[PDB]
Formats: structure tokens, C-alpha cells, sequence
RNA sequence: CGUCAAAGCACUUUGCAAAAGCUAACGUAUCUGUUUCUUGCCUUUUACCAGAAACAGCCGUUUGUAAGGUGUGCUAAUUUGACUGUAUAGUUUUUGUAAUCU
């Protein structure tokens, strides 16, 4: 049911476990890094071979992203520092340093802006040139995961407190929680048409909330039971569709779990050797990427 | 004279050190010769 | 090794038989070695680690029945410090026979 | 190690604590001498406890007491009268009172895990408070 | 520097070069310094208004040249880099 | 059959060189109601 | 006078104190800021006129902008294989058994 | 692929979770006279360690435990 | 109470779980180390121990003992590779040994400056040939130098010993003033700028 | 010496990879073995004799790279790389022979 030579194709490679692997924003390609310190990259049609290997970060990959041109590649380090690769040549382009900490998550603006979260209980937003934090935001507990909206004035970051913070750039005004959940967030992920978050949390219920100025009380819109997340206090990853109506999740009970939006389970196919970290869908077509701390990557319908 | 052909790096020493059988220290020179003859001694005598 | 993706709601699978009586318990289980299931995980070594710590404290204190005890973080100080003054002073190095010759990780209780 | 009559003369501070290490060396003499009681690895437990006493006094020496220059104390380093590696563990926070180096390195165990005298008492039980087969240890950890 | 090299360089053709006056001066150059002053051969000097005039050797003074135009062939001279002391711009082989 | 033979082929030339390959691997295994009892909970071994 | 060294290979186009205007490719400049000009042509009020190369003097430079931008990874040990799924019977997290 | 060696929880310790080494061709099989490999793990903590004494294809065969030998049923 | 505690907990093992994954030295959540050195007494003992391996006390270590058997030349090269000059009267070594005491490599090679070496050994042909010249009555070693049912010699009473004086020039006070400090050391110039280190 | 850039740096342990492209010392040093030939001494074998060709082993060396150790620092230290790098109002370019109209 796509342009796939097989059904399910098994990626064999790193050293240790992987902890991300996203594709490219054209559907095109991919990479994926974890804790071997490596980034590598991929082609999603032909032979399936890689091209390139991203070497030089000094850290366990906590997260990378992808850029809307395809051609640079940002990386997240647990060494505190945030580099700036390039894809089509492979040399350094800038290091962003200022954390104090594992910084956890990264995400990307449709106009060059980052931002990412670490342990020293700070957010920091940083320019594509900058070199240094232009924007920080200090919470009191150590935040998790960010979500940026593509206009570019609101972020979500979920952390230890369990409850999602919204912080508008140019307001400074946090009076707006949306509160909800009850432990650590592992992730978060923005609607194709900023209209919806994706919220998974360590509280075991992965839910879905609104991203609306305006909203008719509990924001709240359905919670999912069934993924559980393990005693390694791991960062699971949730994922929206092309369509954004199939929202997809990983659990430690070595299963990928693809919810209709509506509240019903479609999707329940176990295949895992651990628990996976991260999951996506492709934006073009029907394929779901795995991504497991056993140093295997698997592919989708 | 042949020209000495590539090779990776590999030492005996260096691979019985790695082993948790292996120890190290250092020694007179004299007291290593003395070991030495002695667990040649004794190697000897157990194969006889 | 299931090469077909396919939903969910067709994952009942049922065996479709009358559920012969005549098994008995020794073969109500699938099992790979003769003993029971086995197969492979990635586990993280400090999960495992920890949990199994927490199974085998559990494991002495039903067995000693002497569970008594808190957990915080000043705690463990506070649990430390009767441990210490049970214990006698290590010597100081350079006194060296006797009367207060040094003992130091080595000292008994 | 072993210094002769002509040999260079060590610093200053050195001959009113020479006695003392004389003492050392004639302890550990005795202790290479004495035979029986333990098994292949026990026997070998009193070897280690003396040098980390030895090392401990010249720590002692420098860190608490300030009893010697600069210039002797790397002259003992470098004359081993003293481990290095072992001070230098004695110098960051957590290894305060360490045993010796053999009970802080993961690739000498069974299951790549520090030895049990590292681990804090309250977290251990009453009954698994053994001595250390390493070097006798009874306990490592700055807690303790 | 590299403009006064490819100046030198020029030497032996033919360049075509204009002064404050305006006049605009057709021969072959000879000589060139790093004042840029000028040795010329054959020179058909055409005027600001435009009455065209021969010379035969001249010696024209850097201070009074606006531009010259240098033959195409030229286009592909080694522009070598030029360390701190070096006065001509040549091939390195030391430190720089 | 290239890749049965390379197989064969490497297993008998491995029959001085000392060897380092120590890695954990952990396993989730189930006991089975072997003697009646309560059965067993799960296990998993390092 | 590091961003003037930018400036290399672009294309130019020069007002002198005549007044006239020198468009061309900049070849190498000067600490007098003499340039030299590719493919030069004469802006002489318009009309066109080529030049060539063109070396101008400092003190003939007025100002100076651009009009162009200038004319313009080895392997991996990733192998990938086709594979299924295996169904455990199990359910339960990794670390809980 | 060389996974486990068959042995009864009651010699298996009252844990759920012990931790065993392999040691590959260490002894011969006390039947088959078969090169072996041992297994040793802790029942529980203050007693010597445990191993396994017969090959895979023994203990299975006699559908036994590797270390105790009771058979598995009764 | 309650939501404070709670927080800080959470926050305590999130962060311990955050230690143990991407720790500061640790590589699989252990922290590194460096094989290091044990006290030459330890070696001492052993051997002291094992004596001739007469005891039923090590009788688990004989095939591992006799297994070093194979290895032994390798321990030969080493040891005599090593043997100290002339001009030194002791050398010491690094060593690496058997936990057993089975065997004893010299772990190290004997790296020297070229013309130092060259003329360390120019010296020393001045020396000896002055010294045949002058003593007037050479009494070469006997061989074998001990007797042959002599048991081997105690390493305990060989420890105790000046190690007497060996050939050495008498370098002038002010000639030779470059090289008088370092001209007869085992690593010449180990600890200044003229040698890159140790 | 100066400016700019990024890299903590000095020393050191271990793993992996590579080491003639344009005729040239990875090692200014120097051993052993196998196969196929030709020899020497030879009652037969090992052990040998000494030349060649084709192959291997061992003792060593250099570089890149990855993860650590020790000592000092990040409230600075060192290393690496790049650089069209310096004065100057008094004639040869940057402290105006300019305005004025045409
Ligand atoms: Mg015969
Ligand atoms: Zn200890
Ligand atoms: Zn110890
Ligand atoms: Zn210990
Ligand atoms: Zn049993
Ligand atoms: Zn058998």
C-alpha cells in the first residue's frame, strides 16, 4: 500500500541504543543518532543504503531536527551543547553553547529559530547564527520536551511538574496552563495545522489537547490507555500524521500504538526487542518509522 | 630488504593486560630475572 | 517473523477446537527450553540493576521481618549515623603500634 | 626506589619522618614472610591494607598536616613511596576513605559492578556486612 | 600589492590609459614603477575633444592617472599572497 | 552456498589470539508449573 | 578592511570622481584600494561602452556597490534487510517481570 | 541459539531475578561425555554458587534439571 | 507537605535515572577507571607463596601454571632485552605477572637517545680499557656462577645489600658541564623539555 | 610579534583503521619458518650446508580517530589554523585647486 520494495524493512546499524530518527521534511529522507554519538543517514526509496555519517558530536544524541530546506541538521547533545551540521557536506557549522545541563529536545521554526530544554531547568531559543541564547525562560523543575508553533509566537514545554506550560514569546505572560496530566511529559508534538497537541506522559495516559486562543473549558480532549512506560524513566515519542487524524505512540511494553483520534485503537503491532524511543509517521505516505533502544530502526506500511 | 608491508597494531602484552588474570608493577630488574628463572624452573618441573 | 501489517481488531486469534481435556499442566505452556519461555531484551543495565536491588532488599526483610525504616534524603544520613557511632574511631596514621593505631575502612564494629 | 649512600639526598624534610616509613617497610617484609590462614586471595588482603596506610600517612603528611614542602611530596611520588592514583582518588569527592584501586574498577568483576565495600551501609542489609575479598574492606563509602 | 603587479605585468604590450587632462594615450608601455609612472612608445594620443596627435617616448607621472586598460589575456595573472614585509607580490615557500 | 561456506570456513580457522568480547545480554523467561505449586512469577536473567 | 576582502569576485559598479561609473567582475584590489575590473563597461552619460580589463587608480574612486551574487560525506556501516515482526506473548514493561 | 540451560526454580533461587555466567566448553558432560558449557548463577546470597553439570541433550532426554536433577515433574 | 515533597522526589529520580544514562564518565552507568599498579610486595608474596608449588593449597593453578609454559620465550625476550648497562647499578622495570605468579613479562622496551647511547658506550670502552690496563691481575667470573644444587637465591636478602659502585667516568666539573646531571641516568631527560615525556 | 576563528590544554592508557604512486630508509636496525628448485657433507630420518623464486611469522615504527587516566583551568591557560598585517594632513593615491557658469 505505497512505493515500498517490502512491507517491512529492518535497519541494522549503531552501536547503542538509538534515541531519534526523523525523516525529512520532504519525505524524502531521514536520519537517526542515540547514544553511540553517531548520526546517520538514509534514503527511504531505492537500495536503502546510507550516504552519510555525521561525526564529531562529543554526546549521546538526545534529539535532532530536521530543516525545512532539508539541506542542515541540528543536533542535540546530552554534553550540553547544540550543534549545527551540515547535511551535503558533512562539516562543522556552529556549536550553540549556554545550557547546564542534558538537553532533552529541539524543534524547529518555519521562519531559522531553535529551542530546546535541558536539565538546569531552562528553556532557551536560539538563531540559526546567533551562536547564543536570545530568549531564556527558567522554570523551577527540569523541563522534557518543546513544541513550537509554526507561526511563531507560542511554546509548549512539558516537564517534571505535569502540567504544560505556554509560554508567548513577545507577551512574557504565563497565566494559561494547560494542566491535566500527572507526571513527567515525554514528548510533545504540534499538529500539522497548529491546531492540536500530543501530550504522552509517564502517568500512562497518552492525551490529546487543543491549541486555540479561544477554548470552551476543559481543553482536554480524550486520553489512550494502554501505553505504559517502563522503571528506565526513558523520553517515548508521539507522533502526528500527514493528515494529522492517526496519532501514533511508543511504549515500553514493546508496542507501537496508532489511535484513530477518536478514541479507538487501530493499531497494536508488537515487533520490538526494547522499549521504543521514538515513532513518526511519513508525510507523503502511509509508512510508520520504529525507532528502539536495540540499536534497530524498523520501517512501516 | 623488503619493504614492510601495512598491518593494524596488535601487541601480546597489551592483550594479556586487558585480562583480569594480568597485573602490573614495577620491579628491580634483578628480581624479574630471578622470577623468571625460578617459574622456568618450576614450569620445567611439572612437565617432568 | 510476521511479514504482513494488518489492524488490530482481527488479533484475537483463537485455537478453534474443542480444548482437548486429556492435556495437563505440564502442557498448558509454550515454551522454548524444557523448563519454561526465554527470549531476548534489551534491557539498560541500571534499571535492572536497581529494580533487583529493591526485590532482594524486599527478599531479607520478609525473610528477617525487621522493615522498620523510611527513605528520604537527610534519611540516609540520619540511618548512617548510628552505623557510625556503632563503630569505633579510625586511628590516625603514624600512630602505628597500638593504642590508637590507625584502622581506617578496615575498622570492625 | 631503593637508594644508595651516593645517591642524590632527598629534601629536607625527609629524615625526621624517614623512621617511620623504615617501619613500613619492615612491617610489609614480615607480612611477605608470614604464611597460612586465608585462602589463595585472603592472604594477599594485609598487603594492600599496609600500603593504603602508607599512602594515607604521606596524605596525611601533606592535605591535613602541611608537615612537608612541595618538593619532598612529588619526590615520594615519584619515588613510589606513595600511589599516586590512589591520592588522586582520595582527592575528589566520594572517595574520601577508599581502600585500594581494585575495588572501584568494573572490569575486574563478574557482572562489571563495583565491589561491595563502596556501597553505603543503609542501604545494605544487617547480614551482608562481610569483609571485602579484595583487600578485607569494611567499608569504602565517605558516608561511612 | 597585486594592482601595480599587473600593471608591471603589463609591460612589453600595448595598453591604453587616460590622465586628469582626459586625453586618452594608445602605445606600448616599457617601464612601470610602483608609482605607476609610465614609459611609452608610439603613443597616438587622442584628445578630450577628440583631435588625435603621435608620440614617440614619453614619461607620464603616476599622480595623473585616472584608469588604464590593460590587455584580456591578462585576466588570468597569479594573484599570490603577499605576507607582512614582502614589497612584490611572488611564490612562497616558507612560513608565509 | 557463498555464505554457508564463509561460515564454515571462519568456524573451522577459528580453531591463540586472546579473546575480549564481553557484553551483557538480558533475557525475559517464564517458568512453567513444574511440580504443581503456584507456578512462578517472571524472570528475566542478565 | 577584512569585509572588503568579501567583496572579491563580485560584480562592481564604480562611481568616479569624473563621474562616469565602471561596471565590471573585481579581480584584486589595493591598500589604496586600486582596482582591477574584468570585463568592464562604461557608464559615460547612458552609454555603453567595453572596456576590458581595467586597472582604477584610488584617488579615481568615489563609491563602489555590488549587483551579483559571484559565479559558482564517504559511507556508513548501515546495512538494511527485509524482516517480520515476532508476537510476543508477554506484556508487561522491560525492567518489570 | 545457545540460549539457556533447563533449570527448576526451586534450585533457581526465590528471586525473580538472579544473574548467571556461561563459560563455553568448561566442563564434560558427566554422561555424554560431551564438551558442555557451565552456567553459574546465586540461589541466594550466603550460600556457595550453583552450576549446571549435564549437557543440554541430557536433562532433556531424562527431562531433568541441569543442577539438582529432580525431574521436572514430580 | 505534599505537593512540594511529591515534586521534589519525582525530580530526584528522574534526575538519578538522568545520571545513570548520559553520566558525566560513566559509559553503560558505571564509572571509568584505569587498570592501575599494585605493589611490587604483592608479586613479592606471591612467589614467596607459591614457592616451588609443592602445596596442595595451589593445586588448583598447576595447568594454568604449566599453561604458561607456552609463553615463557616471549618472557625471556623481554627480561633480556632489558638487562641494565654498564653505568647503572640498578634497573627497574615495569612488569606484568600472572595473578597466579605462573609468569613474569618485562613490559617494556628499551628506548635510548642514539647519541647518548653512543656516547654512554664510548665511555665506557675509555673505562674498560683503562681498567685492563691498570689492574695488573683480572679474575674472571667463575661459570656456573653458584653451585649447582644451590637453592635459588633469596630475593628477601638481596634487598638489604649497597648495590656497590658500576663503570664510571669522571666527568669534568666544567667541560663536561652539559651533560654531568643526566649523562648516566636509565631515562636521561624524562622530566625536561628535551625529551616529549615519559 | 599583531588580529580573527575554534579547541580546554600538557602528559598518558587502551580499542579501531591505515601506512611507496611521482623509484623509494614505515626499521640509517635486523631474525625465523613453509613450499618449489639447485647445491654441500652424506648409510636412513630429524637436525643440517648456501644460493634463488614465491610466500608467511615474529621483534618493532609512524599517522588518523574514539573512549578514558593523572596535573592543572574554565573568575583563564595552552595548542592548532587562517590572515590583502603597522605608521604617516606638508608633491606619487585617504584630511581636497576648490567653488563660480556651461
Ligand atoms: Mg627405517
Ligand atoms: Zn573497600
Ligand atoms: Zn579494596
Ligand atoms: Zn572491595
Ligand atoms: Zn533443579
Ligand atoms: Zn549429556
Amino acid at each position: 500500500t505505497s512505493d515500498l520494495n517490502v512491507p517491512n524493512l529492518q535497519m541494522f546499524g549503531h552501536t547503542a541504543e538509538v534515541l531519534v530518527a526523523r525523516f525529512d521534511p520532504s519525505g524524502s529522507y531521514f536520519a537517526s543518532g542515540g547514544m553511540d554519538r553517531q548520526i546517520l543517514l538514509w534514503n527511504v526509496f531505492g537500495d536503502v543504503k546510507n550516504y552519510g555519517v555525521l561525526n564529531g558530536c562529543k554526546g549521546a544524541i538526545t534529539d535532532l531536527q530536521w530543516s525545512r530546506d532539508s539541506r542542515v541538521v541540528y543536533c542535540s547533545s546530552s554534553d550540553t551543547h547544540l550543534m549545527s551540521w551540515d547535511a551535503v557536506s558533512g562539516q562543522k557549522i556552529r556549536k550553540h553553547k549556554g545550557h547546564a545541563g542534558v538537553v532533552n529536545a529541539l524543534d524547529v521554526l518555519k521562519v531559522e529559530l531553535l529551542t530546546s530544554v535541558s536539565d538546569d531547568c531552562t528553556m532557551k531559543v536560539w538563531d540559526s547564527r546567533s551562536k547564543d541564547c536570545i530568549k531564556t525562560i527558567e522554570e523551577k523543575y527540569p523541563l522534557t520536551a518543546v513544541a513550537i508553533a509554526q507561526q511563531g509566537t507560542q511554546v509548549f514545554i512539558g516537564g517534571i511538574d505535569g502540567a504544560i506550560k505556554i509560554w508567548d514569546l513577545r507577551n512574557n505572560h504565563c497565566s494559561h496552563v494547560l494542566k491535566g496530566h500527572k507526571d513527567i511529559i515525554t514528548s510533545l508534538a504540534i499538529s500539522k495545522d497548529g491546531s492540536s497537541l500530543l501530550s504522552n506522559s509517564m502517568d500512562n495516559t497518552v492525551r490529546i489537547f487543543d491549541v486555540k486562543p479561544f477554548a470552551s473549558a476543559q481543553r482536554q480532549l480524550q486520553i489512550f490507555e494502554g501505553a505504559i512506560h517502563g522503571q528506565e524513566h526513558n523520553l517515548l515519542g508521539v507522533a502526528w500524521s500527514r493528515n494529522s487524524r492517526f496519532v501514533g505512540a511508543g511504549s515500553s511494553d514493546k508496542n507501537v500504538y496508532v489511535w484513530s483520534a477518536t478514541g479507538d485503537l487501530r493499531y497494536v503491532l508488537p515487533g520490538h526487542e526494547g522499549s521504543v524511543n521514538h515513532v513518526d509517521f511519513h508525510p507523503h505516505q502511509d509508512i510508520i518509522l520504529s525507532c528502539s533502544s536495540d540499536r534497530t530502526i524498523f520501517l512501516g506500511e | 630488504m623488503a619493504h614492510p608491508k601495512s598491518h593494524t597494531n596488535r601487541s601480546l602484552l597489551r592483550q594479556l593486560k586487558n585480562t583480569k588474570f594480568f597485573q602490573s608493577t614495577s620491579i628491580d630488574w634483578v628480581e624479574a630475572g630471578l622470577q623468571v628463572c625460578r617459574q622456568g624452573y618450576n614450569m620445567l618441573q611439572l612437565l617432568i | 517473523e510476521l511479514a504482513r501489517n494488518v489492524p488490530v481488531n482481527e488479533m484475537v486469534q483463537p485455537a478453534l477446537g474443542p480444548a482437548n481435556p486429556f492435556v495437563t499442566k505440564e502442557q498448558d505452556s509454550i515454551k522454548n527450553s524444557i523448563t519454561g519461555y526465554a527470549e531476548r531484551e534489551y534491557v539498560p543495565n541500571f534499571v535492572f540493576n536497581q529494580e533487583y536491588y529493591a526485590n532482594t532488599h524486599a527478599i531479607y526483610g520478609k525473610r528477617n521481618f525487621d522493615d522498620n525504616e523510611a527513605t528520604t534524603s537527610t534519611d540516609l544520613k540520619r540511618k548512617s549515623q548510628k552505623i557510625k557511632e556503632r563503630r569505633e574511631d579510625p586511628g590516625d596514621p603514624s600512630i602505628l603500634e597500638g593504642d590508637g593505631a590507625y584502622k581506617g575502612p578496615w575498622a570492625g564494629y | 626506589r631503593l637508594r644508595t649512600s651516593r645517591t642524590k639526598r632527598p629534601p629536607d624534610g625527609f629524615d625526621e619522618i624517614e623512621p617511620t616509613l623504615i617501619e613500613f617497610q619492615d612491617r610489609m617484609r614480615q607480612i611477605e614472610n608470614t604464611m597460612g590462614k586465608g585462602t589463595k586471595t585472603e592472604m594477599l588482603a594485609p598487603i594492600f591494607q599496609l600500603h593504603h596506610q602508607r599512602s594515607r600517612y604521606i596524605y596525611d603528611l601533606y592535605y591535613k598536616r602541611e608537615a612537608i614542602s612541595t618538593e619532598l611530596y612529588n619526590w615520594l611520588l615519584k619515588q613510589n613511596y606513595a600511589d599516586g592514583n590512589l591520592i588522586a582518588k582520595w582527592k575528589k569527592p566520594g572517595y574520601e576513605k577508599l581502600c585500594c584501586l581494585r575495588c572501584i574498577q568494573t572490569a575486574e568483576s563478574k557482572f562489571g559492578s563495583t565491589c561491595i565495600c563502596r556501597v553505603p551501609k543503609s542501604k545494605l542489609d544487617k547480614d551482608q556486612r562481610v569483609r571485602c575479598t579484595h583487600c578485607g574492606c569494611n567499608g569504602c563509602a565517605s558516608c561511612d | 600589492s597585486l594592482c601595480i603587479k599587473l600593471l608591471h605585468e603589463t609591460q612589453g604590450h600595448i595598453v591604453t590609459m587616460e590622465l586628469e587632462n582626459g586625453s586618452t594615450y594608445r602605445g606600448k608601455l616599457i617601464e612601470a614603477e610602483d608609482n605607476m609612472n609610465c614609459q611609452m612608445r608610439d603613443i597616438s594620443v587622442t584628445a578630450r575633444d577628440g583631435r588625435v596627435s603621435h608620440l614617440d617616448q614619453v614619461y607620464i607621472r603616476g599622480s595623473h592617472i585616472r584608469f588604464l586598460i590593460v590587455p584580456d589575456m591578462l585576466r588570468n595573472a597569479p594573484m599570490f599572497k603577499v605576507g607582512p614585509g614582502r614589497s612584490v607580490p611572488l611564490p612562497t615557500r616558507g612560513r608565509r | 552456498t557463498k555464505l554457508a561456506l564463509q561460515k564454515i570456513l571462519s568456524k573451522q580457522i577459528a580453531q591463540a589470539v586472546v579473546q575480549q568480547r564481553d557484553d551483557p545480554v538480558y533475557i525475559r523467561y517464564t517458568p512453567s508449573n513444574q511440580m504443581g505449586q503456584a507456578l512462578s512469577k517472571q524472570r528475566i536473567i542478565k | 578592511t577584512t569585509k572588503m576582502v568579501s567583496l572579491l569576485n563580485h560584480s562592481l559598479n564604480v562611481t568616479t570622481k569624473d563621474g562616469r561609473t565602471f561596471v565590471g567582475q573585481l579581480l584584486a584590489f589595493d591598500g589604496f584600494m586600486n582596482l582591477v575590473l574584468s570585463d568592464c563597461q562604461e557608464y559615460r552619460h547612458e552609454e555603453k561602452r567595453m572596456l576590458g580589463l581595467v586597472i582604477l587608480r584610488g584617488e579615481f574612486i568615489v563609491s563602489l556597490s555590488v549587483q551579483g551574487p559571484p559565479p559558482m560525506l564517504l559511507s556508513g556501516p548501515g546495512v538494511a534487510r527485509p524482516a517480520g515482526r515476532g508476537i510476543p506473548l508477554g506484556q508487561a514493561p522491560v525492567g518489570l517481570a | 541459539d545457545v540460549e539457556f540451560p533447563s533449570i527448576c526454580e526451586r534450585c533457581l533461587g526465590d528471586n525473580s531475578y538472579v544473574r548467571m555466567t556461561k563459560e563455553p566448553l568448561g566442563q564434560e558432560c558427566k554422561i555424554c561425555s560431551k564438551p558442555c558449557t557451565i552456567f553459574r548463577w546465586i540461589k541466594e546470597r550466603g550460600q556457595k554458587p550453583g552450576k549446571t553439570q549435564i549437557c543440554v541433550g541430557c536433562a532433556r532426554y531424562k527431562n531433568c534439571c541441569q543442577s539438582c536433577m529432580l525431574d521436572l515433574q514430580f | 507537605g505534599n505537593l512540594e515533597k511529591q515534586l521534589n522526589e519525582r525530580a530526584r529520580k528522574w534526575r538519578a535515572s538522568q545520571k545513570s544514562k548520559f553520566g558525566v564518565k560513566r559509559k553503560q552507568g558505571y564509572v571509568q577507571t584505569e587498570k592501575a599498579d599494585l605493589p611490587p610486595e604483592h608479586l613479592r608474596k606471591i612467589m614467596k607463596d607459591r614457592g616451588d608449588m609443592s602445596s596442595r593449597k595451589f593445586r588448583a593453578d598447576k595447568r594454568s601454571y604449566l599453561g604458561a609454559l607456552k609463553y615463557l620465550p616471549h618472557a625471556v625476550l623481554k627480561l633480556l632485552e632489558n638487562m641494565p648497562m654498564p653505568w647503572e647499578e640498578y634497573r627497574e622495570v615495569k612488569v606484568l605477572y600472572h595473578v597466579t605468579g605462573a609468569i613474569t613479562f618485562v613490559n617494556e622496551s628499551p628506548r635510548v637517545i642514539e647519541p647518548h647511547f653512543i656516547a654512554q658506550w664510548g665511555t665506557m670502552w675509555m673505562m674498560m680499557r683503562r681498567e685492563k690496563r691498570d689492574r695488573k691481575n683480572f679474575k674472571r667470573l667463575r661459570f656456573p656462577p653458584f653451585d649447582d644444587e644451590e637453592p635459588p637465591f633469596s630475593i628477601d636478602q638481596l634487598l638489604d645489600l649497597e648495590p656497590l659502585e658500576a663503570i664510571r667516568m669522571d666527568l669534568d666539573e666544567e667541560d663536561d658541564a652539559p651533560v654531568m646531571d643526566w649523562f648516566y641516568e636509565n631515562k636521561a631527560l624524562e622530566d625536561t623539555p628535551h625529551v616529549n615525556g615519559p
